[PDB]
RNA sequence: GAUGCAGUGUACCCGCGGCUAGACGGAAAGACCCCGUGAACCUUUACUGCAGCUUGACACUGAACUUUGAUUGAGGUUCUAACUCUGUCCCGUGAUCCGGGACGAGGACCGUGUCUGGUGGGUAGUUUGACUGGGGCGGUCUCCUCCUAAAGAGUAACGGAGGAGUACGAAGGUGCGCUCAGCGUGGUCGGAAAUCACGCGUAGAGUAUAAAGGCAAAAGCGCGCUUAACUGCGAGACCCACAAGUCGAGCAGGUACGAAAGUAGGUCUUAGUGAUCCGGUGGUUCUGUAUGGAAGGGCCAUCGCUCAACGGAUAAAAG
RNA sequence: AUAGCACUCUGCAAACACGAAAGUGGACGUAUAGGGUGUGAUGCCUGCCCGGUGCUGGAAGGUUAAUUGAUGGGGUUAGCGUAAGCGAAGCUCUUGAUCGAAGCCCCAGUAAACGGCGGCCGUAACUAUAACGGUCCUAAGGUAGCGAAAUUCCUUGUCGGG
RNA sequence: GAACCCACUGUCGUUGAAAAGCCAGGGGAUGACUUGUGGAUAGGGGUGAAAGGCUAAUCAAGCCUGGUGAUAGCUGGUUCUCCCCGAAAGCUAUUUAGGUAGCGCCUCGGACGAAUACCAUAGGGGGUAGAGCACUGUUUCGGCACCGAUGCAAACUCCGAAUACCUAUGAGUACUAUCCGGGAGACAGACUGCGGGUGCUAACGUCCGUAGUCAAGAG
RNA sequence: UAUAAUGGGUCAGCGACUUAUAUUCAGUAGCGAGGUUAACCGUAUAGGGGAGCCGUAGAGAAAUCGAGUCUUAAUAGGGCG
């Protein structure tokens, strides 16, 4: 026989919201396994490291500090 | 003949001024473990869905 | 193995909380400090048989 | 696997006697194989009933002596009157049935009715999973990580590789504080390797556990104090056939740590799990069949499944 | 199937069978007879094992039914209490102290009862033999007799006869 | 060894003279023998010198009439005409796999409208093709674990497209999108091209992704 | 599927989506914040019969309130309206 035959259902991870589109406070712009990105302005972190929006504004993606991090802010008005 | 109400299910819904409202499950033991957040938010009605609510309808004519 | 354990509010309100623990670690009966809804004050809890 | 399709070859029309190479010739909705939550009969230490057999209690069931226990029971010895005789003699009678009378032998036994423990393929009703390069044997059935997977998500095979059915009142919260590993030198037993001091390159260390994604404001490592491992919520969003699952600013009550701004609704995250029914425990301003109560029920919080064939056909089943 | 042989049950209103009962066969028979079971004239004969299951005989220790009902707890009110509450007696819900046989657990016998009569090492090499010696287990580890057989896979085993 | 009772071999016959026979041979034939008449045993029962044999040409449970028109997720059949639109063979779950249910896909009515699509500009995050050793493995030759030259990788990455995908504006061309209700069918697919696993870089093989055709489409 | 897969030798006649009750949705008709009778009586399709049913109000398990109700300590928030 075999020993092999398993494997774990799917989590859907991804990015949700891209560059330049309008989110209200609340909306969820990545799901990351890991920090991937981080929070910028205006933008929370939760538990699993799930990034969400904390106002209404417009995403926006840069790379910013002596480390290099990827951020995601949100710009509002 | 008159048609017949199925019992089980008249136990489980009730109808409301719109549609039909239920228990959620998950809340009858093997509490413990459960987070606080699951607890409070299993606690309550809510209203049951439109992929079946056709079937609600046809098992109770009446409610 | 740990076992199921409930703790109870000393206020005689009948608020009780559950958690579990290691008998063999934890021998002695567990005291703890938590919020009592039913008087809206912090009081001890003592464990009891979860029965 | 071709009289009937394509291209070619041959062949004037119709009988009679022979022959069986083909018309996947006729005959019987294949007996082999597989399937249907089909049937029948047979077996058993498969499941569940019943007959039969057997144990004791009560009733039919009575009377006298006598011993031993704490007014009453349990044993022994006698008796006749209930009851038994498919034993003898008389009568109905002209009859090896039956009934009545007498005698004899047994006798509170045996036997029967109700209840009750045991035994019980002798009979009866049933069950005995699915996927599979046919079926069987073997393996698998739920969850987590990587690759197949074609730079958003998702994506199959009895495809290639590994883990899970836990742990922790601290391994949680907070304030403050500190950084790994491997090398070169010299030093008591001390030597590849354990302890001390100085130096060059520098995240390979570590993160309870498998791997992946991460980790300097370290998510790694100590100390002091503590219980936010809270209660009522919840704008909004992700993922979704349903049932479910996931993230979450912010608002009230109380709290811990900070001088303060502040942080805290378990642990770097992703596995460590089980619906409904039926019951147990604590509360309860609900209901409670004439009325007042009470039983019972409802609501809130919790407990009992390796229901692993893991959306779980029964409380209960092999050949 | 059979005559022969063996085991076992049955004391007569027999065991056993039919039948719901009454009753009927067994039998107008009776242990030299009747039923069940296995083997199969006759000759020589029929080894070992009671651990398992069955059957037979013991023991009254543990376990156990109906039945019985000792205690304990609760509901309800007469009466008490400013109130909260407490609450006899009568009914009533619940608990199960004690007593309580067969069977089983336990001990012996029984195989012409159902049944069983072995492994691994040194050697045997011509497949794998307690052949023979060691040891491990088991209740024990095949006596006589026979054997490539209605039983032998290798197999058309080897040798001789025809 | 005749009658009588059997049924061991062979030919014939087998739309037969015959739903079991004829012909030539064969066995028993004073016995556990053959046979006439009349009786007894009735279906989970009977009977059986035992073959699951026989019980009216019927037997692993006879026949007849009733429950009864039993149930069959299975096979077959389903009858006049014209017009309009027009599928699927997928996901999830199932004692479930050739059944069924929710969703996806079809049709009809209502409500609503350009909120929809194609293309052009603008903003976005990738880790594949390719390429390369900076990590992890593996690999060849030299100089003293390192250094100089050299190779390879689905589960390696210092790098990294084209295409796809998400958003906002805009010209034209398309009664497009969305919502609420009535009725379904379908959940056996096949071949070819491109990217792949498996197989032998075999199969008119098998399992996925993506387009076209058949299915349901003639010339 | 020409298939060498199934069915039919031929003709005539017969042969398969029905009936009752309940419910939901569309057409059409009466009436309209109302609509409508059932059994029954009735020289009987008439006329009587208003018991009953649907609609007009929700929320909550329920007691209970009511254009509001449920949860909560909350007049906050949120769910059904
Ligand atoms: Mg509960
Ligand atoms: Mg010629
Ligand atoms: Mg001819
Ligand atoms: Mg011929
Ligand atoms: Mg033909
Ligand atoms: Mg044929
Ligand atoms: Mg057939
Ligand atoms: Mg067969
Ligand atoms: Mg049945
Ligand atoms: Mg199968
Ligand atoms: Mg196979
Ligand atoms: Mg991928
Ligand atoms: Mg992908
Ligand atoms: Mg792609
Ligand atoms: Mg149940
Ligand atoms: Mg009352
Ligand atoms: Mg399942
Ligand atoms: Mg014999
Ligand atoms: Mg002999
Ligand atoms: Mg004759
Ligand atoms: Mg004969
Ligand atoms: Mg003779
Ligand atoms: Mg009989
Ligand atoms: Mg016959
Ligand atoms: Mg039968
Ligand atoms: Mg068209
Ligand atoms: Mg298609
Ligand atoms: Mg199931
Ligand atoms: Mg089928
Ligand atoms: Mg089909
Ligand atoms: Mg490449
Ligand atoms: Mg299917
Ligand atoms: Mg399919
Ligand atoms: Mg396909
Ligand atoms: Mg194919
Ligand atoms: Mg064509
Ligand atoms: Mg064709
Ligand atoms: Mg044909
Ligand atoms: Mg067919
Ligand atoms: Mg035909
Ligand atoms: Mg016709």
């Amino acid at each position: 026989s075999t020993k092999n035959g398993r494997d774990s259902n799917p989590k859907m991870l991804g990015v949700k919201v891209y560059g330049g589109q309008t989110v209200t406070a609340g909306n969820i712009i990545v799901r990351q396994r890991g920090t991937e990105f981080h929070a910028g302005a205006n933008v929370g972190m939760g538990r699993d490291h799930t990034l969400f929006a904390t106002a209404d504004g417009v995403v926006k993606f840069e790379v910013k500090g002596q480390f290099g991090r990827r951020y995601v802010k949100v710009e509002t008005v | 003949a008159k048609l017949k109400t199925r019992r089980g299910a008249a136990k489980r819904f009730k109808a409301t001024a719109n549609g039909f409202k239920r228990k959620q499950a998950f809340k009858r033991h093997i509490l413990t473990k459960k987070s606080a957040k699951r607890i409070r938010q299993l606690r309550g009605c809510v209203m049951v869905h439109v992929s079946d609510v056709a079937s609600v309808r046809r098992m109770c004519p009446y409610i | 193995m740990r076992d199921k354990i409930r703790l109870v509010s000393s206020a005689g309100t009948g608020y009780f909380y559950t958690t579990t623990k290691n008998k063999r670690t934890m021998p002695e009966k567990m005291e703890i400090k938590k919020f009592d809804p039913k008087i809206r004050q912090h009081v001890i809890f003592k464990e009891a048989k979860i029965k």
